[PDB]
């Protein structure tokens, strides 16, 4: 007998003012009653449960089920009761590997511990609420009761301890062997190095060596894989990285299971297959909630539905990640608040790619999108790479510099470089900051009635220029605006316009090219053909000459 | 420091759970060398998956030094942890610390970890080293000391912290000392021809009854800290422009004071006339003009500061490198204006430039009341929340709101 090292139980606690499970036991068949005995008697002599008597008043529900082939009845506990009764804890498994950070590891060695995964013993104290009871046969006899010893399949807390458990024992291994990376996941350590493969199972067996002193019989996986491998739906090459045959089906009436199925293809296909849009397929999911009715496609999501489908016929590869060589991530504007980008290291192999789809609101600006497409960019970089990459952006520097020292607001981006790839982002319209010499002056103002929603826009000028318009059917924060498009309508190149409308200021200052409200488009529309604009604020009812002679005549 | 302070949390709440934030390969690797030595010094130790909790962390450097400071967001934990009212029922903050000369700020934050903390509440404090492209399960650590930047670690402290000053304090008995989470705020009314050799003084005192940066001192200057009253122009040709703007001026400062007319000042602008035009002032209009002069220049009435209520500090960005702001607990009831200019290393970054802001606002915050106030930032959440831990340079962090509407006030307080 070799002596082992004991795996340290983890102290586990049920939640405060909770009790443990005590549910009744299902009347089982005779079938699957001699089932469970049979396999409940190996698992006591391997030390994984162990009898109890009459004083432990818990109890979980266990089950026997069968597969299709394998002529096997299998045990099942259900601890659902359990997990709802059981301490919260902390899972170091939810974020999963890119291939796009993971170096090149030519050698490479799967090993199972699924042996290992029984092997790590149970807090004593919590033993006692593992309990389950198999039915006596006719139930003429108390059934045989047990507790697990070990971490039982289907608790709470077995992912999280057993891989705890697992990190705690390959620390000093992973540390005193710095040319070997070791994945942790379910029951499975994936080993890889750069080494040759002569030095890569000599350390393999070292592993091998170091597992055995806690008692953990670890062989080479059984059926061992081809080169491409199948994880987590991605196809692993030893110099290149692609996801798994993602094809959209040619259908004509898609119902709402089909709604999670393009978008959920498109964008897990968006981290390599550049230029993917989701966005025309995905405003048909606004207010749907059932999963049976169909909605019919309008041909904006037809074409961009065909669009993807030519993206989506010849496979595309990435490369994996090389620390010594620089950082790049390049950005392009698709339309409509979309946008793409490549990252890559080297020009004509991208690492990954990926799309960001524009934050809905009222208004905004293609400079707002790309800034948070940058952020967007900048914090999946740091997780995958752990280092910000340089920029190429399709906005000139002059751009970029007459923006953010104007912008109301703080904001910066990287460091970047221009790319001349069309469309470019560009300021479509600038305001002035002083009043313009020589240029007619409109004061401007609306007003509409509350009640039958009629009301009147307009404007008086300086050089007695005037006009008034009935409207049907608005708001006084409509006809404000309105009043605003009337005087660039009928001004020349160069116009100062005052109004009163603080709402329509706080639309104008923020700068949008493009906003959901077809008034507020028009107004962008006739900015951009002036050749100098200066708006300019005044408080209303103030006895402001120009103000108020236009504010009369709008009231009625 | 042998027995333990037992510390608990507030009624009905639960430790924090928030999750660590994605960190750069330099800012991780100085993380696991500190914490590799905080660990090898008792003051950490490594924790299993049995403590769900969770507190952020991440690594800056601190003003004029070369070497990582490891810094935790122990925001949430802060407001979870109960009062400490423990000793003293509270504190009033000290006026006189507003009205001397020369106050200078050092790091305490070293001194904490000579004091163990409760065991019945370290699980609290547990932190999460992350690891890059989720290769690794992130390196789990709780406090065995008491932490930096925690609400009770001054709290805790303050027993023995007061007899390590009593010496002192009898020395010199007109030098005000404040203490606030890890900084000592020592302030004297004499020039810095001798506050250097008094601030020494203080340095190794405090290490023989008991540091990686306890050997500098953040110099301040409140007695010659500007504010910013309500200015009106002094012009000798007025255009219709300058007068819209100036009653609107007025009309936004009719708000705040009392008596300011604009009736006279519009009667002026009489008609529909351009705006580069010149109106000549009336001498009816020139008297209201100096009406609203004088009324400017007497403080607000009615103001105060409640200790119950929180502080609130607005930001505006004027350009060219200068921010304006406010502080106030009432809408239009200021109770410190103030404007800054020429943010030292960020002439291109108004990210840096207002990080900075954010950090000198509090600073004077802390030493006129004693607490941090709650920000209105003027820039998205998504840029805010990638960049300002780059530039942070300070051991506390206070909370922060984002402003979407550009202000109109932004043109008064320029
Ligand atoms: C710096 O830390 C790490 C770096 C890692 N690098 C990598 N890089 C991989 C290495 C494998 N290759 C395919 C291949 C390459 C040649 C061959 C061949 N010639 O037989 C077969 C397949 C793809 C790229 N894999 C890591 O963990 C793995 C992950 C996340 C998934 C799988 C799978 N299934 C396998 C492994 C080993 C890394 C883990 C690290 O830390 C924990
Ligand atoms: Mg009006």
């Amino acid at each position: 007998m070799v002596p082992i090292s004991p795996i340290e139980t983890v102290p586990v606690k049920l939640k405060p003012g909770m009790d443990g499970p005590k549910v009744k036991q299902w009347p089982l068949t005779e079938e699957k009653i001699k089932a469970l005995v049979e396999i409940c008697t190996e698992m006591e002599k391997e030390g994984k449960i162990s009898k109890i008597g009459p004083e432990n008043p818990y109890n979980t529900p266990v089950f026997a089920i069968k597969k299709k082939d394998s002529t096997k009845w299998r045990k099942l506990v259900d601890f659902r009761e359990l997990n709802k009764r059981t301490q919260d804890f902390w899972e170091v498994q939810l974020g999963i590997p890119h291939p796009a950070g993971l170096p090149k590891n030519k050698s490479v060695t799967i090993l199972d511990v699924g042996d290992a995964y029984f092997s790590v013993p149970l807090d004593e104290d919590f033993r006692k609420y593992t309990a389950f009871t198999i039915p006596s046969i006719n139930n003429e006899t108390p059934g045989i009761r047990y507790q697990y010893n070990v971490l039982p399949q289907g608790w709470k807390g077995s992912p999280a301890i057993f891989q705890s458990s697992m990190t705690k024992i390959l620390e000093p291994f992973a540390a005193q062997n710095p040319d070997i990376v070791i994945y942790q996941y379910m029951d499975d350590l994936y080993v890889g190095s750069d080494l040759e493969i002569g030095q890569h199972r000599t350390k393999i067996e070292e592993l091998r060596q170091h597992l055995l002193r806690w008692g953990l019989t670890t062989p080479d996986k059984k059926h061992q894989k081809e080169p491409p491998f199948l994880w987590m739906g991605y196809e692993l090459h030893p110099d290149k990285w692609t996801v798994q045959p993602i094809v959209l089906p040619e259908k004509d009436s898609w119902t709402v299971n089909d709604i999670q199925k393009l978008v959920g293809k498109l964008n897990w296909a968006s981290q390599i297959y550049p230029g993917i849009k989701v966005r025309q397929l995905s405003k048909l999911l606004r207010g749907t909630k059932a999963l049976t009715e169909v909605i019919p496609l309008t041909e904006e999501a037809e074409l961009e539905l065909a669009e993807n489908r030519e993206i989506l016929k010849e496979p595309v590869h990435g490369v994996y990640y090389d620390p010594s060589k620089d950082l790049i991530a390049e950005i392009q504007k698709q339309g409509q608040g979309q946008w793409t980008y490549q990252i890559y290291q080297e020009p004509f192999k991208n690492l990954k790619t990926g799309k960001y789809a524009r934050m809905r609101g009222a208004h905004t600006n293609d400079v707002k999108q790309l800034t948070e497409a940058v952020q967007k960019i900048t914090t999946e970089s740091i997780v995958i790479w752990g280092k910000t990459p340089k920029f190429k952006l399709p906005i000139q520097k002059e751009t970029w510099e007459t923006w953010w020292t104007e912008y109301w607001q703080a904001t910066w981006i990287p460091e970047w470089e221009f790319v001349n790839t069309p469309p470019l982002v560009k300021l479509w319209y600038q305001l002035e900051k002083e009043p313009i010499v020589g240029a007619e002056t409109f004061y401007v103002d609306g007003a509409a009635n509350r009640e039958t929603k009629l009301g009147k826009a307009g404007y008086v000028t300086n050089k007695g220029r005037q006009k008034v318009v009935p409207l049907t059917n608005t708001t006084n924060q409509k006809t404000e605006l309105q009043a605003i498009y009337l005087a660039l309508q009928d001004s020349g190149l160069e116009v100062n316009i005052v109004t009163d409308s603080q709402y329509a200021l706080g639309i104008i200052q923020a700068q949008p090219d493009k906003s959901e409200s077809e008034l507020v488009n028009q107004i962008i529309e006739q900015l951009i053909k002036k050749e100098k604009v200066y708006l300019a604020w005044v408080p209303a009812h103030k006895g402001i000459g120009g103000n108020e002679q236009v504010d009369k005549l709008v009231s009625a | 420091p042998i027995e333990t302070v037992p510390v608990k949390l507030k009624p009905g709440m639960d430790g924090p759970k928030v999750k660590q934030w994605p960190l750069t390969e330099e800012k991780i690797k100085a993380l696991v060398e500190i914490c590799t030595e905080m660990e090898k010094e008792g003051k950490i130790s490594k924790i299993g998956p049995e403590n769900p909790y969770n507190t952020p962390v991440f690594a800056i450097k601190k003003k004029d030094s070369t070497k990582w400071r490891k810094l935790v967001d122990f925001r949430e934990l802060n407001k979870r942890t109960q009062d400490f009212w423990e000793v003293q029922l509270g504190i009033p903050h000290p006026a006189g610390l507003k009205k001397k000369k020369s106050v200078t700020v050092l790091d305490v934050g070293d001194a904490y970890f000579s004091v163990p903390l409760d065991e019945d509440f370290r699980k609290y404090t547990a932190f999460t080293i992350p690891s890059i492209n989720n290769e690794t399960p992130g390196i789990r650590y709780q406090y065995n000391v008491l932490p930096q930047g925690w609400k009770g670690s001054p709290a805790i402290f303050q027993s023995s912290m007061t007899k390590i000053l009593e010496p002192f304090k009898k020395q010199n008995p007109d030098i005000v000392i404040y203490q606030y989470m890890d900084d000592l705020y020592v302030g004297s009314d004499l020039e810095i021809g001798q506050h250097r050799t008094k601030i020494e003084e203080l340095r190794q005192h405090l290490l023989r009854w008991g540091p990686p940066f306890l050997w500098m001192g953040y110099e301040l200057h409140p007695d010659k800290w500007t504010v910013q009253p309500i200015v009106l122009p002094e012009k000798d040709s007025w255009t219709v422009n300058d007068i819209q703007k100036l009653v609107g001026k007025l009309n936004w400062a009719s708000q705040i004071y009392p008596g300011i007319k604009v009736r006279q000042l519009s009667k002026l602008l009489r008609g529909t006339k351009a705006l580069t035009e010149v109106i000549p002032l009336t001498e009816e209009a020139e008297l209201e003009l100096a009406e609203n002069r004088e009324i400017l220049k007497e403080p607000v009435h009615g103001v105060y500061y409640d200790p119950s209520k929180d502080l609130i500090a607005e930001i505006q960005k004027q350009g060219q490198g200068q921010w304006t702001y406010q502080i106030y607990q009432e809408p239009f009831k200021n109770l410190k204006t103030g404007k800054y200019a020429r943010m030292r290393g960020a002439h291109t970054n108004d990210v840096k430039q207002l990080t900075e802001a954010v950090q000198k606002i509090t600073t004077e915050s802390i030493v006129i009341w004693g607490k941090t106030p709650k920000f209105k930032l003027p820039i998205q959440k998504e840029t805010w929340e990638t960049w300002w831990t780059e530039y942070w340079q300070a051991t506390w962090i206070p909370e922060w709101e984002f402003v979407n509407t550009p202000p109109l006030v932004k043109l008064w307080y320029q």
